[PDB]
C-alpha cells in the first residue's frame, strides 16, 4: 500500500500521501472552543472548531496553537488535529497505512515517545518513523551535501550534512522563528495607532507580514531612505475596510532574523549562526558547504532574502569561497516533497517501526536502531 | 455562569421557502 | 400539548399560540378606571376596563399604561392584563400550556424574578421560558448572524450576534422609543395651535404620528422645501370633525430617532448606536454585521427609514464594505413569529422552566443556566 507522508509542523499541517509533487491538504493547525454563550438553539455548534474551520470563525473563537516551539505542550488538542487530519482531509483510515511523521531537531525525547505512543494506540497505524525536519529538505533539493537553514514557523535550526554523513556535533538551534516575527511585528505596528490584542488578530497580522514584508540589503540605507521619501509606504485593507498603511515597518519587522537582539534575544542572526555552524565542521568540507547552502522552511520566502544572506556570509567568510544560495521556488513545502522521496524508496522501506517491534521494547524502541 | 445550549441536529434558513 | 407564545412588550400585547404564521390576539395593553362619577343604574358598569374595551370608551378613562420603558412599574395592572390575554382573548386556561415570555436585554432582575412568580404562583403555568426580544427577531428573519435593531414602543436595543454567539459586551439599549416620539409630536402639534393634554387624546396623537409622519431622506432640504412649497402639508380628521392640518411636523417628529437632542437625550441616534455596537465587535466580523443589519419592532415601520439608515451608516462605515439593511415587511410581529418558531423547535423542548425546578429553587432559577 502507499505511506502517509504527514508533516506536523507548527503553524501549516502539510500531509499527503507519498509519491506526490504537493501535499494533498495543507491547513493551520489551531483549535479553538468558542468563548461567547450562544442563543439559537439547535444550530448545530459544536465545542472545537480544528483546522481550516476555525479560519472562517475566528471571530469567536479563541484560537491556540497546540505546538509551541516544535515541542508538542498540549496533547488532547494535537490528537485531534491528527484525528482531524486523518479522517476528514484525507479521508483514510490509518490501520492501513504507513505514517512518516517529523520532528524538529534537538526535540526532548518525551515529546517524540509520546508522538509514537499515540500513533500506535489511539490511531493503531502499522508502522511509523520519525525522521529529522532537515534531511528531507536536503532530500528534495536533489543534493546529498550542502548545509540546510530550515527556518520554520516555530523553531529555526541549520544542520549541516557532507556525502550523507550528517554532522552531530554542528547542529545550531535557534528558537527564533516566524511566530517571533509575528508577535514583533504585532508590537511595532502601534507606533503608528494599530492595535491588535485578540488572538484572533494576530492571524491578521501574519496575513500583514505574508503580503507587505521584505527583507532589505543593507539595513541603514533603508532606514534613511525610508524617513525621507514615501515610495515604500504600502497599503493593506483590513477584514472591515480602514485600509492601514504600513511605513519602515515592512523591512524592520523580518530585520529580526539578522540580529535577534530587537526582540530581546541574546543570539546571533541567521547569517553568523550558518558561518559557525560551518566553522565546527572539518576544514576540508568547508567549500563544499559554502557552496552548497541550502534554504528551506516557510520564513525564508521573504523577498529578498537570499540576497541579503549571501551579502552576509560573503563578508564572514574568505574570499576565496564561493558562496552559493540555493532557493528553491517551492521552498514552503520542500520538507514535505523530501519527505514523499524517502517514503518512496525502495532501501528505506525496511527502516519502519513495526508494530510487533513495538510491542517488544515499548516506546522507548525510537531511540534506538530504527531513529 | 451563562447558559449552554445543548447541541441539536438542524436546520435554519430552511423555513423561510416553506413560510413565504 | 401546544405552546403560548405570549409577548408582553409595551404598547401592544400580542399573544397566540407556538406553530402559526400570526399572533392570534393583538391589542393595547392600557387599564383605564372610570374617573367621573356615573348616575345610571343597573347599567353594568365595570370597575376597570382592560385591553381593546377601553380603546372604545377612552372618553371617560383614565388609560394608563403598566410597563413604562421595559420594566413593569405597575405589578396589579399587568397582571389584570395577563387574565385578560389568557382567559378572554384565546380562552385557554393557563394550567395546561406553556409560555414563553420575552424581555428585553439589560432589564432589573427583580422584573424577571417578579414576573416567573406571577407565572407560577398565580397563573399555574406547566412551564415557563423568558427569552431576549433580539434573538426572537433574529430567527424570524431566517439567518443566524446579524446586528438587529428592536425599535419597540418602550426601549429601543441592539443586540450584535454572530454564528449564534451573542457578543454581551456589545449591546447597546438605548431608552428613546415610540412613547417618547407620541411625546414630542404632541409637544411640536402645539406650535400651530392644537392642543392635546388627556391621557386619552395621547391616543389620537399616536393615530395622526402612525398615519401621517415619515422619515425624510436628508433632513435640511426637507426643512427648507417645507419652508417655502405646500406640497407636503397633509390634513387629518379629529375623531370629531375639525381637521387639522400638518405641515413640517411630518418629518420632524420621527427625526427624533436620529437626533435624540431634540428631546434633551444626550445620547446619539439609532444610525450612530449602530455603528458603536458594531466597532465594539472583533476585527473579523465586522463585515458580516454590516452586511446582515435588521430592523425590527414597529416604530422602524416609518415610511423611508431603511434608506435614511443605510445612508448614514454608509457615510459613517469605511467605503470598502457593502452595508445592507433587511427591512421585512412583516416587521412589527416579527420578534413574535420569531418566538413562535423558536417555541415549535423540537431542539428547544428541554430548556422549559418546569414547575418542580422552580419549587426546589425558587424565583432565582431563571438567571441559572435555564436562562
Ligand atoms: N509567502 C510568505 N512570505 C512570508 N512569510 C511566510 C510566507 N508563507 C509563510 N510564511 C511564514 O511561515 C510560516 C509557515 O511556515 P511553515 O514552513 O509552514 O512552518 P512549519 O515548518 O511548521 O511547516 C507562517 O507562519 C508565516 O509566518
Ligand atoms: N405603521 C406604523 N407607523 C409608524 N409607527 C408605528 C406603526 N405601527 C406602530 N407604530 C409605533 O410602534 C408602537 C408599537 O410598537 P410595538 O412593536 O408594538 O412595541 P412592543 O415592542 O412593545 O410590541 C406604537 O406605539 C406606535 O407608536
Ligand atoms: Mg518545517
Ligand atoms: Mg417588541
Amino acid at each position: 500500500t502507499t505511506a502517509l507522508v504527514c508533516d506536523n509542523g507548527s503553524g501549516l499541517v502539510k500531509a499527503g500521501f507519498a509519491g506526490d509533487d504537493a501535499p494533498r491538504a495543507v491547513f493551520p493547525s489551531i483549535v479553538g472552543r468558542p468563548r461567547h454563550q450562544g442563543v439559537m438553539v439547535g444550530m448545530g455548534q459544536k465545542d472545537s472548531y480544528v483546522g481550516d474551520e476555525a479560519q472562517s470563525k475566528r471571530g469567536i473563537l479563541t484560537l491556540k496553537y497546540p505546538i509551541e516551539h516544535g515541542i508538542i505542550t498540549n496533547w488532547d488538542d494535537m490528537e485531534k488535529i491528527w484525528h482531524h487530519t486523518f479522517y476528514n482531509e484525507l479521508r483514510v483510515a490509518p490501520e492501513e497505512h504507513p505514517t512518516l511523521l517529523t520532528e524538529a531537531p534537538l526535540n526532548p525525547k518525551a515529546n517524540r515517545e509520546k508522538m509514537t505512543q499515540i500513533m500506535f494506540e489511539t490511531f493503531n497505524v502499522p508502522a511509523m518513523y520519525v525522521a529529522i525536519q532537515a534531511v528531507l529538505s536536503l532530500y528534495a533539493s536533489g543534493r546529498t551535501t550542502g548545509i540546510v537553514l530550515d527556518s520554520g514557523d516555530g523553531v529555526t535550526h541549520n544542520v549541516p550534512i557532507y556525502e550523507g554523513y550528517a554532522l552531530p556535533h554542528a547542529i545550531m538551534r535557534l528558537d527564533l522563528a516566524g511566530r517571533d516575527l509575528t508577535d514583533y511585528l504585532m508590537k511595532i505596528l502601534t507606533e503608528r495607532g494599530y492595535s491588535f490584542v485578540t488572538t484572533a488578530e494576530r492571524e491578521i497580522v501574519r496575513d500583514i507580514k505574508e503580503k507587505l514584508c521584505y527583507v532589505a540589503l543593507d539595513f541603514e540605507n533603508e532606514m534613511a531612505t525610508a524617513a525621507s521619501s514615501s515610495s515604500l509606504e504600502k497599503s493593506y485593507e483590513l477584514p472591515d475596510g480602514q485600509v492601514i498603511t504600513i511605513g519602515n515597518e515592512r523591512f524592520r519587522c523580518p530585520e529580526t532574523l539578522f540580529q535577534p537582539s530587537f526582540i530581546g534575544m541574546e543570539s546571533a542572526g541567521i547569517h553568523e549562526t550558518t558561518y559557525n555552524s560551518i566553522m565546527k565542521c572539518d576544514i576540508d568540507i568547508r567549500k563544499d558547504l559554502y557552496a552548497n547552502n541550502v534554504l528551506s522552511g516557510g520564513t525564508t520566502m521573504y523577498p529578498g532574502i537570499a540576497d541579503r544572506m549571501q551579502k552576509e556570509i560573503t563578508a564572514l567568510a574568505p574570499s576565496t569561497m564561493k558562496i552559493k544560495i540555493i532557493a528553491p521556488p517551492e521552498r514552503k513545502y520542500s520538507v514535505w516533497i523530501g519527505g514523499s522521496i524517502l517514503a518512496s524508496l525502495s532501501t528505506f522501506q525496511q527502516m519502519w517501526i513495526s508494530k510487533q517491534e513495538y510491542d517488544e521494547a515499548g516506546p522507548s524502541i525510537v531511540h534506538r536502531k530504527c531513529f | 455562569v451563562p447558559p449552554k445550549i445543548p447541541d441539536g441536529e438542524r436546520v435554519d434558513f430552511d423555513d423561510i421557502h416553506r413560510k413565504r
